[PDB]
RNA sequence: GAUGGGGAAGCUCCGUUUCAAAGGCCUGAUUUUAUGCAGGCCACCAUCGAAAGGGAAUCCGGUUAAGAUUCCGGAACCUGGAUAUGGAUUCUUCACGGUAACGUAACUGAAUGUGGAGACGUCGGCGCGAGCCCUGGGAGGAGUUAUCUUUUCUUCUUAAC
RNA sequence: GCUUGUGACGGCCCGUGAAAAUCCACAGGAAGGAAUAGUUUUCAUGCCAGGUCGUACUGAUAACCGCAGCAGGUCUCCAAG
RNA sequence: UCUAAGGGUCGGGUACGAUCAACUUAGAACUGGUACGGACAAGGGGAAUCUGACUGUCUAAUUAAAACAUAGCAUUGCGAUGGUCAGAAAGUGAUGUUGACGCAAU
C-alpha cells in the first residue's frame, strides 16, 4: 500500500523484525523523450503493509542490492 | 341497516390521527416553584412549523431549578415573538408578549392565549392559529378572574391559572380559498381521515338516514333530537333554529 | 413588457375557479411571498416560510406572525394595548 | 485615553489563547515591516491557577496553584480592552520583539513572566487576572 | 454498449443502494457501490458547516486521530470561532454590567 | 405485546409507564478470600416489528461440468482483544506554531452537561464529475479490392486501498 | 450529446416533507503524573481472533399465481449506431 | 452547389494580430416526369341546444354518465364536569401530539 524515497528509511525497514520476504522487479522505460532506461521496485513486504522504493539509477540499484540483508529472502524478478 | 359513519369513526381505525410528524404535544411549563413564587427566565431557540397545525410552535428553553441542565418546553408562539428572545414565566412576571402570567396578574383587557382551565393544566384555551382571550373583569375574595373566548362565550377561572401574552401567530390562515380539491386534500392528509364527504342523501337506506328515494331527499326533519340514539345524529343535531342568519350576531 | 392586464401570478390558474376566488388568492399571495423590512437588522430580507413564520436572509431571525402577513392588523393593536396597559403598573 | 498602554489587562479575543487574559507589555501602535497592522505584544495566561479551598493542604496547593504562562504578538482587533490593570515592570526586559523570533528565547520568556506571574498570585494582587473567564 | 448488473441482492434503486460505474485491469464495466455521502458537521450554535474539521460518517470518526476533529481554540471542533468572539465579548461585558448593576443598587440601598 | 394492576362467570378484555418498594454501572474497599460494602451517580421500566428505511469494515486478476465480492493468488480494511518497541511529551509538568481564519504524526481528562453526525419534500434551470457516445495520429490483427477507398471492422485496459 | 452522480441557487405549500441504535466533539476539571527520571496508546509499527443460518437455479408466451409447459396476471437495476 | 451572421485561447508601455473548434439560422443559384414531414411518424373543422363548472371518482365480469367528489356557499352541536362516536364491562377507547382560524354533524 505504501511507497518509499528516503532510502535510509528503507534499510531500516529491511531490517524491521516482521519482514520474512522481499521482491525486485525490473522494468525497462523511457526517459524524458528518447532514450530508454532501467526501473528497479525494491518491495517489503511488512505484515501490514506492502512497501516498494523505486530506485530510477541503475547505478544505485546494483549497489543497494548487495547491502540487501544477507538473511532477508528475497524474491529476484 | 348498516352502521352509518359517523358511528364507525369512533371505534378509531382509519380515522385516527396523523400523528408521526409532530412536533410534539404543545403545553406551558409544569406549574413549578418559580413560576408561582417569581418568575424563570427562558430563550425561544427556536419557531416552527408543526404539521397539521396553523400556527407555529415555539421551543423556549429554561433552567433545571433543581438540576443542573436544561430542559426545553414546546410552547405555541405568539405573534411577534422571536428567535432569541427572553420568555419571562411567572407570578410575578412582568406584562410582556411571550410571556406568562396568571391571570389574576393582569389588568383587564389583557390579550393572552394557550390559557389554562385549570392551574397547572399547561394550557387549554384560544390554541388555534389566530384566537385569543380578553380578560373582562376580576373577583379578588374566592379569587377568579372572568375571560370571553374565542367563541365569545364569557367563563370565569382560578385566577392562578396561567396565561401567555398575546394572540396566537398565523391569524387569517382561513382567509385564503382552498380553491381546488388538492388542497383540501393535502390539508387533511396531516390531520386525520375525514375528507373527502360522502353525502347520506347520495346514499341507499342501508347506509343512512338520509338513504334511498326516487329523488334526492332528506325525506324527514333534518333537526335531530339531543335525545337521539347513536346512529339517528345525523344532520342539526339539538339545533334550537335554523336557516340563513340574518342580522347582526356577536355575544350581547 | 406588461404581461397581463390583471391576473398577475394568478396566471397560473388559468381561466379555473373563477374570477372572484382568484381574485381573493392573488391578495394573499402577494401578500406571503413579498420581501419585508427587518426590523431587528433593518435590512428587506425577511420571506415567509410557512403559514406564520418570518425569518430573515441575513442575521437569520425568525418571527411568528401572520399565516400571509408578517404583522397581522389585530396581533398589532394588540401591541399597542399591551402597551397601554403596561404602562399603567409601573406608573 | 491612548488606551491601549504599557499595563492594560484584555482579553485575547481569537486563536488559542482566545477568552484567556494578557497584559500589555509593548504597544507597536503603528505597524512593522511584517505585522502590517497595530498590534500589542502580551504576555497572559494559558492554563490558571486551580481553585483552592481548606480542603487542599500542602502540596496540593502547591500543585493547584501552579500557572502557565504565555506571550503573543498579537492584532489590536483581538483584545478586548479591559478597565483593569497591571504592573508589567518585573518582564519589561522579558517581553521583547526580539523576544519572539529564535524560540529558546520566547521559552526563557515564559520561564520569567510563569515566575513573575505566580509570586504575583500569592498575594493575591490582581485578583481578576488570575481567574478563567468562562463563556 | 457494455452494461451491468447490481452486486448485493437488492435490486432496488434505494438511498443505500447507490452504484457506480468502473473500467478494471480486466478491461471490463463492473458496478461498485457507493456509500451515502458524509455531511461536514455543523457548529451547534450558528449552524454553519464548521471549518477546519474533517467529514465522515459517524461511526468512521472513531478511526481517525483528534486533529481531524478540532481545531484548537476553545470551543474548537464544537462551536463556530466567531461564535466563540461573540461568547467571549458577552460574557465579559455582562460580567462587567454585572458589577457596575451592584454597586449602583448598592448606593439606592444606602442613598434613599 | 408480556409485567404491578383493573374488568370478565369464563375462554379472556383493558392498559404499556400505566394509581408499582420495578433496577445496573463504575471502581474503590480484600492482601483471613473471593468478592461482602464504602462513596457517587443513572431512574432510561420488557420485548417483537424492515432480506427496499438506519447500519463497522474488500478489492482486482484467475479458477468450475455446476460455486464464487464466499475458493485460489495478490493487495486491503473493520471490530474485539492483548501488548511491547520506536516517536512525541515533561526540570516552565499535561505540544508547539500562525495577527487571524487555522496548522500537526502525537500532544493526559472521571462524574455531569451540551453540541454535531445518523437525519431526510418536490420540481426547475445553471455548473462540475464519472461511464457511455463521437473523433485525429501511431502500433498491430482482420475484411473488400474487375473497378474505387492512406479504406471498413477491431485491440490499445487499470480495482479496492 | 446520452445516462447517472453531485454543487451553488431558485419555485411551491392552510402539504414545510420519520425514528432509533450508533459514532464523534465540546464545556467541565474529579483525579493522576517528572529530573535521576516520570507520564503518555486518539502518532507509527508489531501479536492473536472473528461464531451461527442463507448462498444452486428460474424469475416467466414452460421453473411463480391462474386445475396446464394457459395469448391473462405478477416489484425492480443496467441500456449501443 | 454556393453565401452571410453567430464563438474559444494566448503574449501588447504603466488599433490590430495569431490560431483552435462547433451545427444553428437566414439568403442565393443550379437540378428533376412538380417530386420532396416521399417509408415511419402524425389533430378534421364549424354553428348551436340539453347537461355537469373545472382536473379528479365508481358498478373487477352488460351502466363511466347528466351519477359521486370537489373548491366555493350556508346551517347545526360543543369551553373539556364538553360535543360526536366506540365497548359486555372497566383505574376502557377514537377525535386528542387536539381547544372554536377547532373538532364533530348535515
Ligand atoms: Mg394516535
Ligand atoms: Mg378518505
Ligand atoms: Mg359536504
Ligand atoms: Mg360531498
Ligand atoms: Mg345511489
Ligand atoms: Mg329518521
Ligand atoms: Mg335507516
Ligand atoms: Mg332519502
Ligand atoms: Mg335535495
Ligand atoms: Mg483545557
Ligand atoms: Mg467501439
Ligand atoms: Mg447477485
Ligand atoms: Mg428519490
Ligand atoms: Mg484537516
Ligand atoms: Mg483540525
Ligand atoms: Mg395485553
Ligand atoms: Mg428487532
Ligand atoms: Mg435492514
Ligand atoms: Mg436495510
Ligand atoms: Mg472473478
Ligand atoms: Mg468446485
Ligand atoms: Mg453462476
Ligand atoms: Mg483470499
Ligand atoms: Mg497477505
Ligand atoms: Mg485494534
Ligand atoms: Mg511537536
Ligand atoms: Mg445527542
Ligand atoms: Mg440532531
Ligand atoms: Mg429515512
Ligand atoms: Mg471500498
Ligand atoms: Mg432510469
Ligand atoms: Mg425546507
Ligand atoms: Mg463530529
Ligand atoms: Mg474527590
Ligand atoms: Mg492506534
Ligand atoms: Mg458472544
Ligand atoms: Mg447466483
Ligand atoms: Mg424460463
Ligand atoms: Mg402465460
Ligand atoms: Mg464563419
Ligand atoms: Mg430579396
Ligand atoms: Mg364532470
Ligand atoms: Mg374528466
Ligand atoms: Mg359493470
Ligand atoms: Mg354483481
Ligand atoms: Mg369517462
Ligand atoms: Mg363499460
Ligand atoms: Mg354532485
Ligand atoms: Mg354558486
Ligand atoms: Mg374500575
Ligand atoms: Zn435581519
Amino acid at each position: 500500500a505504501r511507497e518509499i524515497t528516503d532510502i535510509k528509511q528503507f534499510l531500516e525497514l529491511t531490517r524491521r523484525a516482521d519482514v520474512k520476504t522481499a521482491t525486485v522487479k525490473i522494468n525497462k522505460k523511457l526517459n524524458k523523450a528518447g532514450k530508454p532506461f532501467r526501473q528497479t521496485k525494491f518491495k517489503v513486504r511488512g505484515s501490514s503493509s506492502l512497501y516498494t522504493l523505486v530506485i530510477n539509477d541503475a547505478g544505485k540499484a546494483k549497489k543497494l542490492i548487495q547491502s540487501l540483508p544477507p538473511t532477508l529472502k528475497v524474491n529476484r524478478l | 341497516g348498516r352502521v352509518i359513519r359517523n358511528q364507525r369513526k369512533g371505534a378509531g381505525s382509519i380515522f385516527t390521527s396523523h400523528t408521526r410528524l409532530r412536533q410534539g404535544a404543545a403545553k406551558l411549563r409544569t406549574l413549578d416553584y418559580a413560576e408561582r413564587h417569581g418568575y424563570i427566565r427562558g430563550i425561544v431557540k427556536q419557531i416552527v412549523h408543526d404539521s397539521g397545525r396553523g400556527a407555529p410552535l415555539a421551543k423556549v428553553v429554561f433552567r433545571d431549578p433543581y438540576k443542573y441542565r436544561l430542559r426545553e418546553e414546546i410552547f405555541i408562539a405568539n405573534e411577534g415573538v422571536h428567535t432569541g428572545q427572553f420568555i419571562y414565566a411567572g407570578k410575578k412576571a412582568s406584562l410582556n408578549v411571550g410571556n406568562v402570567l396568571p391571570l389574576g396578574s393582569v389588568p383587564e383587557g389583557t390579550i393572552v392565549s394557550n390559557v389554562e382551565e385549570k392551574p397547572g393544566d399547561r394550557g387549554a384555551l384560544a390554541r388555534a392559529s389566530g384566537n385569543y382571550v380578553i380578560i373582562i373583569g376580576h373577583n379578588p375574595d374566592e379569587n377568579k378572574t372572568r375571560v370571553r373566548l374565542p367563541s365569545g362565550a364569557k367563563k370565569v377561572i382560578s385566577s392562578d391559572a396561567r396565561g401567555v401574552i398575546g394572540v396566537i401567530a398565523g391569524g387569517g390562515r382561513v382567509d385564503k380559498p382552498l380553491l381546488k380539491a388538492g388542497r383540501a386534500f393535502h390539508k387533511y392528509r396531516l390531520k386525520r381521515n375525514s375528507w373527502p364527504k360522502t353525502r347520506g342523501v347520495a346514499m341507499n337506506p342501508v347506509d343512512h338516514p338520509h338513504g334511498g328515494g326516487n329523488h334526492q331527499h332528506i325525506g324527514k326533519a333534518s333537526t335531530i333530537s339531543r335525545g337521539a340514539v347513536s346512529g339517528q345524529k345525523a344532520g342539526l343535531i339539538a339545533a334550537r333554529r335554523t336557516g340563513l342568519l340574518r342580522g347582526s350576531q356577536k355575544t350581547q | 413588457a406588461k404581461r397581463t392586464k390583471k391576473v398577475g401570478i394568478t396566471g397560473k390558474y388559468g381561466v379555473r375557479y373563477g374570477s372572484s376566488l382568484r381574485r381573493q388568492v392573488k391578495k394573499l399571495e402577494i401578500q406571503q411571498h413579498a420581501r419585508y423590512d427587518c426590523s431587528f437588522c433593518g435590512k428587506k430580507t425577511v420571506k415567509r416560510g410557512a403559514a406564520g413564520i418570518w425569518t430573515c436572509s441575513c442575521c437569520k431571525k425568525t418571527v411568528a406572525g401572520g399565516a400571509y402577513t408578517v404583522s397581522t392588523a389585530a396581533a398589532a393593536t394588540v401591541r399597542s394595548t399591551i402597551r397601554r396597559l403596561r404602562e399603567m403598573v409601573e406608573a | 485615553a491612548k488606551f491601549l498602554k504599557a499595563g492594560k489587562v484584555a482579553v485575547v479575543v481569537r486563536g488559542r489563547y482566545a477568552g484567556k487574559k494578557v497584559v500589555i507589555v509593548k504597544p507597536h501602535d503603528e505597524g512593522s515591516k511584517s505585522h502590517p497592522f497595530g498590534h500589542a505584544l502580551v504576555a497572559g495566561i494559558e492554563r490558571y491557577p486551580l481553585k483552592v479551598t481548606k480542603k487542599h493542604g500542602a502540596k496540593k496547593v502547591a500543585k493547584r496553584t501552579k500557572i502557565k504562562p504565555f506571550i503573543k504578538v498579537v492584532n489590536y482587533n483581538h483584545l478586548l480592552p479591559t478597565r483593569y490593570t497591571l504592573d508589567v515592570e518585573a518582564f519589561k526586559s522579558v517581553v521583547s520583539t526580539e523576544t519572539f523570533e529564535q524560540p529558546s528565547q520566547r521559552e526563557e520568556a515564559k520561564k520569567v513572566v510563569k515566575k513573575a506571574f505566580e509570586e504575583r498570585h500569592q498575594a493575591g494582587k490582581n485578583q481578576w487576572f488570575f481567574s478563567k473567564l468562562r463563556f | 454498449a457494455q452494461r451491468v448488473t447490481f452486486r448485493r441482492r437488492n435490486p432496488y434503486n434505494t438511498r443505500s443502494n447507490k452504484i457506480k460505474v468502473v473500467k478494471t485491469p480486466g478491461g471490463i464495466l463492473r458496478a461498485q457501490h457507493v456509500k451515502k455521502l458524509a455531511t461536514r458537521p455543523k457548529c451547534g450554535d450558528c449552524g454553519s458547516a464548521l471549518q477546519g474539521i474533517s467529514t465522515l460518517r459517524p461511526r468512521q470518526y472513531a478511526t481517525v486521530s483528534k486533529t481531524h476533529k478540532t481545531v484548537s481554540r476553545a470551543y474548537g471542533g464544537s462551536r463556530c470561532a466567531n461564535c466563540v468572539k461573540e461568547r467571549i465579548i458577552r460574557a465579559f461585558l455582562i460580567e462587567e454590567q454585572k458589577i457596575v448593576k451592584k454597586v449602583v443598587k448598592e448606593q439606592t440601598e444606602a442613598a434613599k
